[PDB]
Parts: structure tokens; sequence; C-alpha cells
RNA sequence: CUACGCCGCGACGAGUAGGAGGGCCGCUGCGGUGAGCCUUGAAGCCUAGGGCGCGGGCCCGGGUGGAGCCGCCGCAGGUGC
RNA sequence: ACUAAUCGAACCAUCUAGUAGCUGGUUCCCUCCGAAGUUUCCCUCAGGAUAGCUGGCGCUCUCGCAGACCCGAGCCACGCA
RNA sequence: CCGACCCGUCUUGAAACACGGACCAAGGAGUCUAACACGUGCGCGAGUCGGGGGCUCGCACGAAAGCCGCCGUGGCGCAAU
RNA sequence: AGAGGGCGUGAAACCGUUAAGAGGUAAACGGGUGGGGUCCGCGCAGUCCGCCCGGAGGAUUCAACCCGGCGGCGGGUCCGG
């Protein structure tokens, strides 16, 4: 049982990999690229409404 | 009749036997897999004359016409009509396989969608 | 990842990337430092000199604490305050210096590598060295000792 | 997580990441004129092996 | 059969970078077309250092950067380091330097725009200078490691002052015999 | 001595050995001398710019 | 930018088919549908693609205009061709050289929009 | 012109112990992805059937079977006789 | 001698996966490189440490990269064996 | 027709009158932890690191992820002798 | 029930029968052919397709103009943003 299941990355690491992340969502070719089907999206950093 | 490939050269086999393992044919426990042999007297491993033959990379296919059929042509394994019109521009050099597990149904389907994109097919009657 | 190491490669080779004359014997040598006087002799003082015997006083009981005593040198001496103090301090008309703490800092001696940017300071620490008081010193300022 | 002007006023500490690489546009970089001016003229002819009659 | 010998054929060298750093890919793709299509050496020579590896591109501090960019003639050139600049709190004024680097320390950029420099990025420094031009190539001390002081003749051998490896520093540590005279030997 | 076999080659025999069997060391290449420009362009420093020049 | 976002999807896309020593691209805008940084139909600031028609009946040429590239829903233009073989061929070849919208896919669509058409004709006996 | 791509020229090719690289070689499971496959027939198995690869191996046809399975990008091994 | 087919120290369970410098085995493919049985020390002589022989990773340099097809225009590299 | 002794293994030397192997199926052997050393990749860089604790509807995932900064105590590094 | 109460699938070793072939240097194997056989190729009058010429037919409409829509490029920033 204690074959070290757990990894610690740093929290720097982290923090860039959230922004790599959030930088690349903002790109279709990417987005579409992830298969996620964004053909007719107005703008794809889609943002709406406090509402919802 | 059937759709003549881009280039038909001449293509040249090296080798057309299968390499079998040492002592393959000697024991049914021993599949004829090949395995480099690596006892310390083995006489096929040191290359006694007469012997099994070992594979090496001087036997390679010429570039050119490595993995051509027969008939010329490449293959490629589709599952859908959609993967088939990944070879609308390839049409000339390659051709379509329907994969095993493809519905009759299906495969009927992909058959006639080939033939209208001029798709040659290695299996176009193959479930009926 | 299992799959990235030599037991993947080593499939299908008897010896197993050990040899077939000397093989994977248990414990050839011994266990752990084993001989280092007699057999393992030559790789302990090719590599381990000083490794036998004993040096110097034995002292029971030591509190680390006693003796912690960090050092701190003028050429990092300005960075333990801002730099508006040393700014201010180089265009101030008055000749009026700033005071570092080198215990508010952390530290408790100053030593004197490097050299000082020339004007005056205050230094308080616990203790200096010969070198850091005479640069200090050089520069106009004055050493000051806390307790 | 900040601008590059600004740090993170929600994390104490951090500030976004910086890019190695301004302008990741290698084909308007290549085209440019002052990349041009500077280099040597294509070596666009093959030179196959010649038959030793 | 040919009189040859076979063990030094193949050059043991980088031929690309080990990294995956898609950035550092494309900047690598840029000087590797100016340093085929161009005939300047610097180009060649950054090549092969963007290849490098991170131990062969030891970090650059400030004071080591200003130091050299202090030398007689070489006012107005850019200082181009394949590695990262770093600040060093040692230095208390820092000229206006125009500087080309792969990675700049926030505290040292921060220092270098403070004091009316410019920070160039490697596509910057094409765009700027293609044959590098008026550029003064620096490296970071690249035998500034701790490994280095453990490297050479083996510490129990006389005349050799090369670090061991001991797992704690102190009296009782590897100090007794082949250390002093009064224990076996010296040496 | 017991490894090789030599003596003195005569005009005929030094032509034949050029033109038939002659190949150049270009950058570090075994090339073929099917042209007067490739020794021209590693040779002609020393005067010697055709196969005739090698020759001599 | 492009160059960029070729190596992110040069081998890691959803559009990848690696078969039989082949690698193929099917992404909806990739002229030829292969795997390359001239043919993506997703990275570049100006595309161009030749689809069959709703109807089994001319061509959809689509392009990609310049202001909208992060506005998917409107940065294509399609527009249909259902002329004869060779005005067809006409009209792309003028979309693509005289506009110079991508001239290094003109050959490209040309062929593409030739073997919609063949396709599209009825088969023989 | 998948720049991790494509093209050219030259030389070279034995190999135990051992070392290294590549593997679109193979096994099982996980995160993604294939608007993937499948009771109009999955896995498994059998086959004087057709082929591909230097090879590890793989694809397709026919039969049996009767409910699940695989490709690609990463991840992890109780992973190959 | 005998002490449950066991006796120059029974049987059972556990410590215990006892230790072994000794014997046996050690699972896919291709490609590249490729040995040693010698020096010194060791209660060492069926084993190790050490140097040598090997592989891998590199790095620092050197020759020039030529004319876009063509077309050299006393003196011809750091050094090594 | 020509060539062709049975593999594995220890060995200077195996086809050996050296040992193991009647045959077939399934199982079957460099693993995990800790500590070092060097190489490579990544982030930050004279700093770096929250791993222990705490704060966040406590909990499908989530035993995750996020945050602390007067939680950096502390470890290692920044000074040796 | 080619699922029949140790009954999902149903491998190999081994065995019976049928069919084909062969047989005095134990079988088995490598290379090269030849003979036979089972299958495969919709083999069985042998491809296509770009332009042009000629014949005999169809049909919107060919160019050029007009209106509208939409794009690409350029513009002292024509004007803002
Ligand atoms: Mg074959
Ligand atoms: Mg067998
Ligand atoms: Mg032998
Ligand atoms: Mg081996
Ligand atoms: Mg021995
Ligand atoms: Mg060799
Ligand atoms: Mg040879
Ligand atoms: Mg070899
Ligand atoms: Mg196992
Ligand atoms: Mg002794
Ligand atoms: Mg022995
Ligand atoms: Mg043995
Ligand atoms: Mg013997
Ligand atoms: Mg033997
Ligand atoms: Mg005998
Ligand atoms: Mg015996
Ligand atoms: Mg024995
Ligand atoms: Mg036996
Ligand atoms: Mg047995
Ligand atoms: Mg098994
Ligand atoms: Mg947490
Ligand atoms: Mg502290
Ligand atoms: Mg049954
Ligand atoms: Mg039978």
């Amino acid at each position: 049982t204690w074959r070290r299941w757990h990894r610690r990355v740093n929290t720097t690491q982290k923090r860039y990999a959230i922004c790599s992340a959030l930088a690349a969502s903002a790109l279709p070719a990417l987005v579409m690229s992830k298969g996620h089907r964004i053909e007719e999206v107005p703008e794809l950093p889609l943002v709406v409404e406090d509402k919802v | 009749a059937a759709l003549r490939p881009l280039v038909k050269p001449k293509i040249v086999k090296k080798r057309t036997k299968k390499f079998i393992r040492h002592q393959s044919d000697r024991y049914v426990k021993i599949k004829r897999n090949w395995r480099k042999p690596r006892g310390i007297d083995n006489r096929v491993r040191r290359r006694f004359k007469g012997q099994i033959l070992m594979p090496n990379i001087g036997y390679g296919s010429n570039k050119k016409t490595k993995h051509m059929l027969p008939s010329g042509f490449r293959k490629f394994l589709v599952h859908n009509v959609k993967e088939l019109e990944v070879l609308l521009m390839c049409n000339k050099s390659y051709c379509a396989e329907i994969a095993h597990n493809v519905s009759s149904k299906n495969r009927k389907a992909i058959v006639e969608r080939a033939a209208q994109l001029a798709i040659r097919v290695t299996n176009p009657n193959a479930r009926l | 990842p299992s799959r990235l190491r030599k037991t993947r490669k080593l499939r299908g080779h008897v010896s197993h990337g050990h040899g077939r004359i000397g093989k994977h014997r248990k414990h050839p040598g011994g266990r752990g430092n084993a001989g280092g006087l007699h057999h393992h002799r030559i790789n302990f003082d090719k590599y381990h000199p000083g490794y036998f015997g004993k040096v110097g006083m034995k002292h029971y009981h030591l509190k680390r604490n006693q003796s912690f005593c960090p050092t701190v040198n003028l050429d990092k001496l300005w960075t333990l305050v801002s730099e508006q103090t040393r700014v201010n301090a180089a265009k101030n008309k008055t000749g009026a210096a700033p005071i570092i703490d080198v215990v508010r800092s952390g530290y408790y001696k100053v030593l004197g590598k490097g050299k000082l940017p020339k004007q005056p300071v205050i230094v308080k620490a616990k203790f200096f060295s010969r070198r850091a008081e005479e640069k200090i010193k050089s520069v106009g300022g004055a050493c000051v000792l806390v307790a | 997580y900040g601008t590059w002007r600004k740090a993170a006023s929600l994390k104490s500490n951090y500030n976004l990441p910086m890019h190695k690489m301004i302008n990741t546009d290698l084909s308007r970089i290549l085209k440019s004129p002052e990349i041009q001016r500077a280099l040597r003229a294509p070596r666009k002819k093959i030179h196959r092996r010649v038959l030793k009659k | 059969g040919v009189d040859i010998r076979h063990n030094k054929d193949r050059k043991v060298r980088r031929k690309e970078p080990k990294s995956q750093d898609i950035y550092l890919r494309l900047l690598v793709k840029l000087y590797r077309f100016l340093a085929r299509r161009t005939n300047s050496t610097f180009n060649q020579v950054v090549l092969k250092r963007l290849f490098m590896s991170r131990t062969n591109r030891p970090p650059l501090s400030l004071s080591r950067m200003i130091r050299k960019m202090k030398l007689p003639g070489r006012e107005n050139k850019t200082a181009v380091v394949v590695g990262t600049i770093t600040d060093d709190v040692r230095v208390q004024e820092v000229p206006k330097l125009k500087v080309c680097a792969l990675r700049v320390t926030s505290r040292a950029r921060s220092r270098i725009l403070r004091a009316g420099g410019k920070i160039l990025t490697f596509d910057q420094l094409a765009l700027d200078s293609p044959k590098g031009c008026g550029t003064v190539l620096l490296s970071g001390p690249r035998k500034g490691r701790e490994v280095y002081r453990h490297f050479g003749k083996a510490p129990g051998t006389p005349h050799s002052h090369t670090k061991p490896y001991v797992r704690s520093k102190g009296r009782k540590f590897e100090r007794a015999r082949g250390r002093r005279a009064s224990r076996g030997y010296k040496n | 001595e017991p490894y090789i076999a030599w003596g003195y080659p005569n005009l005929k025999s030094v032509n034949e050995l050029i033109y038939k069997r002659g190949y150049g060391k270009i950058n570090k290449k075994r090339i073929a001398l099917t042209d007067n420009a490739l020794i021209a362009r590693s040779l002609g420093k020393y005067g010697i710019i055709c196969m005739e020049d090698l020759i001599h | 930018s492009a160059h960029l976002q070729w190596m992110v999807v040069r081998n890691c896309s959803s559009f990848l088919i690696k078969r039989n020593k082949q690698t193929y691209s099917t992404e909806p805008n990739n002229l030829k549908a292969r795997n390359s940084f001239r043919y993506n139909g997703l990275i570049h600031r100006k595309t161009v693609g030749v689809e069959p028609a709703a109807d089994g009946k001319g061509v959809v040429v689509v392009i990609k205009r310049r202001s909208g590239q992060r506005k998917p829903a409107t940065s294509y233009v399609r527009t249909t061709i259902n002329k004869n073989a060779r005005a067809t061929l006409s009209s792309i070849r003028h979309m693509i050289r005289k506009n110079k919208y991508r001239p290094d896919l003109r050959m490209a669509a040309i062929r593409r929009a030739s073997a919609i058409l063949r396709s599209q004709k009825p088969v023989m006996v």
C-alpha cells in the first residue's frame, strides 16, 4: 500500500498550466481540435450575463 | 474493369517465404513466430551454412513499392462512410478495406459510396 | 513508468544484463559497508579518506541554539532595507545615515566580504568582523553593538 | 491571475508567465524584408549522381 | 573487407533540443533557417546553444553581464545570452543595457527596464540584427555548479582538492585517517 | 613488402588509372572525375585544372 | 498564431487519423485531407474548402473571412456553384488566383472540385 | 513543405558478455478523443482463403459463436516463455 | 540401540520468503557500438575492491559551406600518429 | 540436386559417452519503498519549497482541486576554516 | 440441443474415420526448381481520360451590359473607433 500513489507539483507550475489551458480555450482551432463542435458559437471566449 | 492505380511499378520482393523460428518444426509448443536465437552454441545464430536464415535489414523492401498490394494500390482501413472521404484525393494510390466487424447493411453503404467516389475496395462483396 | 525501463528491453536475453560468467548472486563482497578495511580498502581510501578513526574532543549534550549565529556579508548588507531607504540616504543633503538592523533582519554577525557603496550607514549587529568594521568605517559609517 | 502590468490581487505573489517568443508568426518573420535582405540566394537545383561513363 | 574502425563513426552531439517546448522549437526553426541561409557564424553558434541542455545553458548574472558589457568598444551593442538573465543584488548601479535573452528573472527585468534598458526575445533579435551584427555573445559560468567540486581526481590521492561526497560535515565525518599525519597518513 | 606488389608505372598505366578509375576526394567524398571543374575547384590554386594536368 | 497552433495540434487532434503507415486529417476545410501545416483547415487566418452541395449537384466553396477570427459563427462564407464543370473550375480558379487568397491551394481546390463533380455525375453501365 | 517533413551526395554493414536507440511490435487497466464498431452479429476459437511488414506482428475473406469490442493522443503496470 | 515405517538428538507450528562468494532458470523484434580473463590490495586462490578494456551522454574547437545552372580566382587548418 | 548432428547451459573447448528436456495448455522470475550520485525535462531563481497545519455547500467525481504569507516554523542553498 | 441436468464457448497435446499424396538410408530442416491439388482473380477479346478534328442530336443560355448580395486588396486616416 505504500507505493507513493501521490505526486506533488509546484504551485507555480500548476498556475502555469491553468494559464495555458485558459489561453488555449480561447483559440477556435484548439477547441475544434478537441472536437467540441463549435461551428455556430458566436464568439469563442463565450461570456453570458449573470442571470444564468 | 477494376479501378487502376496511378502507376504500377514492378514489385520486387527480396524474400518471398516467411522467416520461421528455429526448431519450430520439431515442437508444437514453439510457434513459427520469429525469435532471435541467443544460445551459446546456436548454429542458426552463428549463421552456419544450410541453416534457418535470420531476418535482417538487408531484406527490406524498396521504399517505392513498400506496402503495395499486388494490384498496386496501398491499403487503408475504414470503419464507416465518414472515414471513406479521406481517400477522395488519395484515390489513385490508396484503396479501402472495410473493417471485419462492420455490419452488412453498413458495408453496403460504404461499398456504394466508394463506387461513387471511384475508390477501390479490396473486399467489396464481403457480407452478402 | 515501468514501460520506459531496461527490464522491458531485456526480455529474451537470458542473463538479464548481469552476465553469464559472474552471474547475479546475492551478496558478493558482503552487505552494506562491509570490509571497508580489508577488501574494499582501496575504494574507501580512494574516495573517502578520513573515514576511520577519531579526531577531536567529544561534547555531550550539544545544543545548536547556543551556537546559532547567522552571518551576512557587506555586499548583501544593503539588501536588508528598502530601496527607498538607500536612495533617500544617497540624495539626502544632510549627513544623516540610515540604520540597518541585521538582528531584525535575522543575522547576528556582519562579515566583510565585498565592498560598500560610498555613503555612511549605522549598522546594528551582535558581532562584527575586523575587516567589516574597517570597511564600514571607511565609507564613513559606524558599527554599534547589540546584545 | 493578474495582467502583465499588474500582479494578481487574489494570489498575493503571482504574476502571469512571460513569453520567450513575443512574435510566433514564423511566416511573417521569415518574409520580413530585413530577414530577406540578409539571406543568400536559395540553391534549388538538384545535383543527382552522374553515371561515370 | 576494409581496414577501418567503427567505434567513432557516430558523432555524439545535439541535433535538436531534447525539450518539447513549442516556443523553443519555433525559434529553433527560425534560427535553423537563418543559420542555413546566412553566412553568419553567430546564427550557427546561437542555434547550437538553443539545442543545449539546461546545465549547458547556465544562468548569467546581471553583475557579470554588466561587467562584460562595460569592456571597451562594447558600447551600443546587444548582449545576447541563450539562457536566463539573473538579478544580482550585489550590484548597486545598473547601466542602460540592450539585451536579448531566453528568460529574464522578474526582478532583473524590473531593474533593467528601470535603468532605461531594453529586453528582446530571440525572434526580436532575429528581426533587429538577422546576422547578429553588433552583438556581444555571452555565456554564464559553465563550471559554476556544485558537481564540479566533486569532479576531478579522487579525494584520497595526493594533490587532489576535490570535494568528497559526505552526508554531513563535521569533525566526525571523514577527517581522521588519510586526512592527517597523526592518523596513519595524510597525502 | 610481403603485403604489397609495387613497381614503376609508365605513362600509359598512369593514363589508364586516372581515366578509368580516377576518383577525387572532394569534401571527404569519393567523387568520380567526370568533369574538369571538379579538379579545378580543388587543385586550381596549384595550377592543376584538368585531367591532363593531374596526369602530368 | 498558425505556427503555434500547428505545434499544438500536429500530433494531438481529434481530426487526426493514423493508420496503415498513413496519416489523415478530417477537419472541415482540409483540401487533400492530409495532416499538414499547409493544408490544415483550422489554424490559418485564411482558408478555402470545397464540399459537395446539400443536394447532390454542384459544389460549395467556403472561404474564411479576415475579420471574425475568434467568431466561428460568422468566420466562413459559403457560396454554391452549380454550373458546368469548366465554368465551376474557372470560378474557383478566379476566386483563389484573382483575389490572391491562398494561391498555394489553387490546384488542390480545383482537383477536389473535379473529384466532387465526377462523383456527382450519374454512374455508367 | 506531417520542417518530428521532404530531397541530394559519399562511405560503410561479423559479433558473445555488455551498453544504447527505434518500434504505425504485442498484453491489461485509466484520462481524453474517434457524432468509432456491434443481435442485419462483439470477444474468443478454427481455416488447402487473400495479402502486408526485414521482423516483432497486423489487416481482410469463410465457418463457429452469441454480447460486448477496438483505433488514435497521453497515463500506469502483477505486461511477452 | 529404541523413543508411532523418523534418531550421532523425534514430531508439530512459528521465528522464516533464515543465509548461500555455490548450482539451475531468467519471457518481443530490428538497428548501432562492442569486450575481459591482465595490474595492485584483500584469511584472497569458485569471490570482491581497484586500474585497464566497453557503452552512453555530451561539450569545446578546427576545414569550408560559395557562386540562383555554369564558373578557383612563395602561400594554403587547431592538432594528432 | 546441393547443404544440413539437438536445443538450453556451464565451459579454453558440446553433436557429445556432460547435465535438464516424453508431449500439450495455463501460471512463472530485476519489483516496490528509502537514501544517495550523475544525466535529461519543467517552473522559479539568490532564492526555492507548504510536504505538516489551517480556510473554503464536507463528501457523485471531490480522499481531488483552490487558497494562506504576521502559516516560510523549518529544510536545502547563500561561507569557509 | 452442431444448448439434452458436471449441459455458455470449446484450443492444443492425443485418438478414430474419410479424402489426397508418398514411403528400403529414422524423421524433420535451409536454398532452388518441377509435378499435382485446393482456392483466388466476375481472367477469358482487355483499361482509362485531358485537348483537338469530323459526323449526327439536344438544351439552357456563351461573352458583354443592368440591378442586388457577399467577399479580397488599397486608401494621405479619406472618418470614426
Ligand atoms: Mg513476407
Ligand atoms: Mg511449432
Ligand atoms: Mg561457444
Ligand atoms: Mg546480447
Ligand atoms: Mg569466475
Ligand atoms: Mg563492429
Ligand atoms: Mg562489407
Ligand atoms: Mg552488427
Ligand atoms: Mg510477471
Ligand atoms: Mg587480512
Ligand atoms: Mg562454476
Ligand atoms: Mg549447466
Ligand atoms: Mg572442463
Ligand atoms: Mg550445446
Ligand atoms: Mg564422447
Ligand atoms: Mg552421466
Ligand atoms: Mg551440472
Ligand atoms: Mg531426463
Ligand atoms: Mg519437466
Ligand atoms: Mg503463458
Ligand atoms: Mg488540497
Ligand atoms: Mg527561518
Ligand atoms: Mg458445452
Ligand atoms: Mg484426422
